[PDB]
């Protein structure tokens, strides 16, 4: 890819005392032209990673197909495939970092942004970032585009260092992460009021919820805005 | 003379004598069949303990393939292997190009065209394995058999190995008395039971039961190995079978 045509913005994502929990909005736009909705740009990979993506939808897709490509390759020749040789979160990133780095290496990056994020075997919580240049990073909090602008700020309030984790609890987690949506679906002007959610929990498993909506905004004030100066009529 | 010497020659008679030979070493194997039910396959392979060092439950001889074909072979067990890994290969292929996973037929004649083309040249040598396999596709279930030649058929069902010839009267016997079909879990009891029987040619050696089915509703289409209570069950209804 030299440049995207069909984009997909921000994809956030947090830490908390059990687990990892990781949202994006389902739109796929196409320029400044709101084109296509119900865009699922969380990836399951497993019972303990979801892959968020943002950026070029085709090279996303193309990662669908390699990640399930992978989970049928690691089947193979496998009896532990659902046990001990189960894909981890880690396995999946690491793959996907070289991926990234050799395409941007190649020079034909994969225009994207993706955190990986789940729970280890051990129970440990997984939250990482790799995007079209090959750079990986990893904090309690992660988001791509708008979201690394404003998600973070908020996200961060909560989960400042890796002390906090324990402190929160997945309610907390997911109320934070749902504000950081509506805020985002204010000031983006390229998001969409629909997303998606999914938490990873060492002991509930992975929850994916989908079709949620931005709620409780605030509007009414825009009533009392008159002109753009002088003007009070 | 010398018309055995060398692949892809053809014998005064019309014969590629070094296929019959790979089939030679085929039948030098252990006993590995299949049996198609109402909506799946099941496959079943005896694992000759040639030693109580050998880890129970460990060395696996059924394949997967994608994630609803399953494959098993009598004879040069790394043939197999290539085998197998040509087919996922091939499989893998016809998905990226075509998103749907590949029907059991156009598996089944992949690898029919691969062992095919072994037997085109002096530079390679004849597949040392027959192999059973199939499972559920958009048309139903589906199971093959496929020799050293390159030639294979859709099967009711299918035996190689040392012990083919029981194991074929066993299941001309269950088609005959089944003209409905079978259930999954009774064809699962059924290879239990064919496999003990076949057995009997390695009476010297002990051996392990293997089995994996596809079946549409058991399996929900998908390819899963055969163990725990079920396998037990099955063994058990073997062991009070033979007598």
């Amino acid at each position: 890819t030299q440049q995207p045509i069909v984009t997909g913005t921000s994809v956030i994502s947090m830490k908390y005392d059990n687990g990892v929990i990781i949202a994006a909005d389902n739109l796929g736009s196409y320029g400044s032209l709101l084109r296509f909705n119900g865009v699922e740009r969380l990836i399951p990979v497993g019972d303990n990673t979801v892959v968020g993506i943002s950026g070029d939808i085709s090279d996303m897709q193309h990662i669908e197909r390699l990640l399930k490509d992978l989970v049928t390759e690691n089947a193979y020749d496998n009896p532990l495939a659902d046990a001990e040789e189960a894909l981890e979160p880690s396995y999946i990133f690491e793959y996907l970092a070289t991926v990234m780095y050799q395409r941007r290496s190649k020079m034909n990056p994969l225009w994207n942004a993706i955190i990986v994020a789940g729970v280890q075997s051990n129970g440990d919580q997984f939250l990482r970032y790799v995007n079209l240049l090959g750079v990986t990073y990893s904090s309690p909090t992660l988001a791509t585009g708008f979201g690394a602008h404003m998600a973070n700020p908020l996200l961060r309030k909560v989960v400042d260092r890796e002390s906090d984790i324990p402190k929160t609890t997945v309610q907390v987690a997911e109320e934070a992460i749902v504000n950081a949506m509506r805020v985002l679906y204010y000031r983006d002007a390229r998001s969409s009021r629909n997303f998606s959610l999914a938490i990873i929990d060492k002991n509930t498993g992975l929850t994916f919820k989908k079709n949620l909506q931005v709620e409780n905004m605030k509007w009414d004030f825009a009533k009392d805005i008159k002109g753009y100066g002088t003007q009070k009529i | 003379t010398g018309y055995d010497l060398s692949n892809s020659v053809f014998s005064p008679d019309g014969r590629n004598f070094q296929v019959e030979y790979a089939v030679k070493a085929v039948e030098n194997g252990t006993t590995s069949i299949g049996i198609k039910c109402n909506d799946g396959v099941v496959f079943a392979v005896e694992k000759l303990i040639t030693s109580k060092l050998l880890v129970p439950q460990k060395n696996v001889k059924i394949q997967v393939v994608d994630r609803h074909i399953g494959c098993v072979y009598s004879g040069l067990i790394p043939d197999g292997r290539h085998l197998v890994n040509r087919g996922r290969e091939e499989a893998a292929s016809f998905k990226k190009l075509y998103k749907t996973p590949i029907p059991i037929p156009a598996f089944a004649d992949r690898l029919g065209q691969y062992v095919q083309a072994h037997t085109l040249y002096n530079s390679v040598r004849p597949f040392g394995v027959s192999t059973i396999f199939g499972g559920v596709d958009k048309n139903g279930a589906h199971l093959y058999m496929l020799e050293p030649s390159g030639s294979y058929w859709g099967y009711k069902g299918a035996a190689t190995g040392k012990g083919r010839q029981s194991a074929k009267a066993e299941l001309e016997k269950l088609v005959d008395h089944h003209p409905e079909g079978l259930s999954a879990r009774e064809a699962v009891k059924q290879a239990a039971k064919i496999i003990y029987l076949a057995h009997e040619d390695n009476k010297e050696k002990d051996f392990e039961l293997e089995i994996s089915w596809c079946s549409l509703s058991e399996t929900n289409g998908l390819h899963k190995f055969v163990k725990g209570d079920l396998l037990q069950e099955a063994i058990d209804f073997a062991q009070k079978e033979i007598n």
